[PDB]
RNA sequence: GGCCAUGGAAGUCGGAAUCCGCUAAGGAGUGUGUAACAACUCACCGGCCGAAUGAACUAGCCCUGAAAAUGGAUGGCGCUCA
């Protein structure tokens, strides 16, 4: 239908300074700065005030309009990453074989080392992405805390850890072993 | 490229009926040869008359009343598809009744593969009230204080080669 | 077949049941629940002779 | 043995799914169409069967 | 068609009970069970009627009919949120004895 | 904890039933969970925001349907607001 114009309104909290130039968004907050390039999308930005930003698509078709609220949501996630942080909690699920999880450092790189998963002699290593913090929960047995400013990196490292623990050649309805994301929240509780 | 015509015809007078009723149709045709042809096409869809037994009385061009006034038109259609016969209603923005019908013919060719031969124009009405506009693709141009840019302008060059980097500002 | 003029007694012996409107609503609760058994309820099944006095058949406005 | 709290967390990823009837795809339970192009985004779905 | 008839019966029984008794005060609840509500009306057979329903229908179906029973008018801005009605007329103390009686609490 | 089946089945094994009463709200119950209940979840009604929403159908382009043997043919190159 080629909608003539479609708009979304970003909301900037008091301590956050978004900064946009040539579709390169740099969001600054109390917790730090995050940057993202959006050169793969045709959008335009207008600063309504210091607390609001208009995001506009002119004469956009259905898919190109669909790509507008995703831009809004990504920048909002950047804003809440530098003002609240992100925290994913993972629970270790096993029926028989305890999962031995350590945070090791090899070749100057941080890794998550999973051992004895379903009794295997194999040692699983997951690279920890930059800007992502791992911690073994003390308050909970068999719990890993993945935290950081960027939601994308945190959720993708968590997914890496979950995916490396997939069960093969078994009835996965019965063999429910693995490492699963149990809680998706923020560093600053709300 | 079309014109709107007023075509008036009648059955040939007989000693039984020496003044048959005069029937008029508004025909959108490229020229007067097709206008009188289209007239007989529709009379034989409605009345017991033929070209051999009838007579064309008058053919006149109907010019737009306000050709520099922007209007919204609603057009009622009856077209044939590959499978059946369908009624449809669509809306067009233009300054002349003829230019809306030309847009209509381009529009049904593109989205429904309906050729000129497959379309009957039931009615063309200028929508006076903003509440009369039913379709969103023309209603979006009736909003207050409408502004929009034209991003990514492509300039047509007379030369094959240009010595400076291309731009698309506008 | 009952009432045997005692279906109110079953309502007033089970007086602690249906928190209805005015006592006769309790009788309907036994009316509705006993239909799930299916016996000689005045000849047929309930949800019928119930629905007679539900709209208003003979007379049970007992006080 | 897995505690019931953890068995529901695991079942969210292993069991709570819908399956495409023509090409065998693991789909979200609420999905109305299959996401795979090979089957034509069919609406012929059915829940993933459970142990019994 | 059924909803507009059940809407009509609702406004019918709303104005039937409005003139039959009188004067009502604030009557709001939350986290109240269905058996919780059956307890109050079990003892409040005839002395009070538990008028129930919702919000948006109650406000406009009375606000437009502020002609045969005006008086209220500015009384409508009171109706906010989960609010029922206990149609009665007694005294500021004689109703809270029979109504506030049952309480269900939680940590 | 409806009736009967049932070792037990109380809504969530299985059969006649599918009602009533309070309700604005609620099925003799849509699921997970129990040996069984319990438990929570839903069906429907509430509060909240407030301007649109759901269903069936028609036919255009595209996709699935669409498997053969030398390497290879919208004539070739190549072409995607063509
Ligand atoms: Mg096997
Ligand atoms: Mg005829
Ligand atoms: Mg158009
Ligand atoms: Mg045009
Ligand atoms: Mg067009
Ligand atoms: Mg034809
Ligand atoms: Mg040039
Ligand atoms: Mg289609
Ligand atoms: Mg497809
Ligand atoms: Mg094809
Ligand atoms: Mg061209
Ligand atoms: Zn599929």
């Amino acid at each position: 239908m080629k909608y003539i114009q479609t708009d979304q309104i970003l909301d900037i909290p008091e301590g956050v300074t978004v900064d946009i130039k040539a579709r390169v968004v740099k969001v600054t907050g109390p917790r730090g700065e995050l940057t993202k390039d959006l050169k793969h999308i045709d959008v335009t930005f207008n600063k309504i005030n210091n607390r609001a930003i208009k995001i506009t698509v002119h004469n956009g078709d259905r898919k190109h309009v669909a790509a507008l609220r995703t831009v809004k949501s990504l920048i909002a996630n950047l804003i809440t990453g530098v003002t609240k942080g992100y925290k994913y909690k993972m629970r270790f699920v096993y029926a028989h074989f305890p999962i031995n999880v350590n945070i090791i450092k090899k070749d100057g790189q941080d890794y998550v080392e999973i051992r004895n998963f379903l009794g295997e002699k194999r040692v699983r290593e997951v690279k920890i992405h930059e800007g992502v913090t791992m911690e073994i929960s003390s308050t909970q047995k068999d719990e890993l805390i993945v935290s950081g400013n960027s939601l994308e990196a945190v959720s993708q490292n968590a997914a890496d850890i979950q995916q490396i623990c997939r069960v093969r050649n078994k009835d996965i309805r019965k063999f429910l072993d693995g490492i699963y994301v149990s809680e998706r929240g923020t560093i600053v509780e709300e | 490229r079309l014109n709107e015509y007023q075509v008036i015809g009648r059955n040939l007078p007989t000693e039984s009926v020496p003044e048959p009723k005069l029937f008029r149709m508004r025909i959108f045709a490229p020229n007067t040869v097709v206008a009188k042809s289209r007239y007989w096409y529709f009379l034989q869809k409605l009345h017991k008359v033929k070209k051999a037994s009838g007579e064309i009385v008058s053919v006149n061009i109907i010019s737009e009343a306000k050709p520099t006034k922007v209007k919204t038109f609603g057009i009622w259609l009856r077209y044939e598809s590959r499978s059946g016969i369908h009624n449809m209603y669509k809306e067009y923005r233009d300054v002349t009744r003829v230019g809306a019908v030309e847009t209509m013919y381009q529009d049904l060719a593109a989205r429904h593969r309906a050729r000129f031969r497959s379309i009957h124009i039931l009615k063309v009405v200028e929508l006076e009230k903003t509440d009369d506009v039913k379709r969103q693709y023309v209603k979006q141009f009736l909003t207050k204080d409408l502004k929009f840019p034209l991003p990514h302008r492509v300039q047509k060059s007379k030369k094959l080669f240009q010595a400076t980097a291309p731009t698309t500002f506008y | 077949n009952i009432p045997l003029d005692e279906i109110f007694e079953i309502a007033r012996k089970m007086q602690h049941k249906s928190f209805g409107k005015n006592l006769a609503s309790v009788s309907k609760e036994i009316l509705g629940t006993a239909q799930s058994v299916g016996c000689r309820v005045d000849g047929k099944n309930p949800h019928d002779i119930i629905d007679a006095i539900n709209a208003g058949e003979i007379d049970v406005p007992e006080n | 043995m897995i505690e019931p709290s953890l068995k529901a967390l695991a079942s969210k990823y292993n069991c709570e799914k819908s399956i495409c009837r023509k090409c065998y795809a693991r789909l979200p339970p609420r999905a109305t169409n299959c996401r795979k192009r090979k089957c034509g985004h069919t609406n012929q779905l059915r829940p993933k069967k459970k142990l019994k | 068609g059924g909803a507009r008839e059940k809407k009509v019966q609702y406004f019918s029984k709303l104005r039937e009970l409005l003139e039959e008794y009188k004067s009502i005060f604030v009557v709001g609840v939350d986290n109240v069970s269905s058996q919780q509500m059956h307890e109050i009306r079990k003892a409040l057979r005839g002395d009070a009627v538990v008028l129930m329903g919702k919000n948006t229908m109650v406000r406009r179906a009375i606000r437009g009919f502020l002609s045969e029973l005006p008086e209220f008018e500015k009384l409508l801005p009171f109706i906010k949120g989960n609010v029922g009605f206990i149609f009665t007329n007694g005294d500021l103390k004689s109703i809270r004895d029979i109504v506030v009686s049952n309480v269900v609490a939680a940590p």
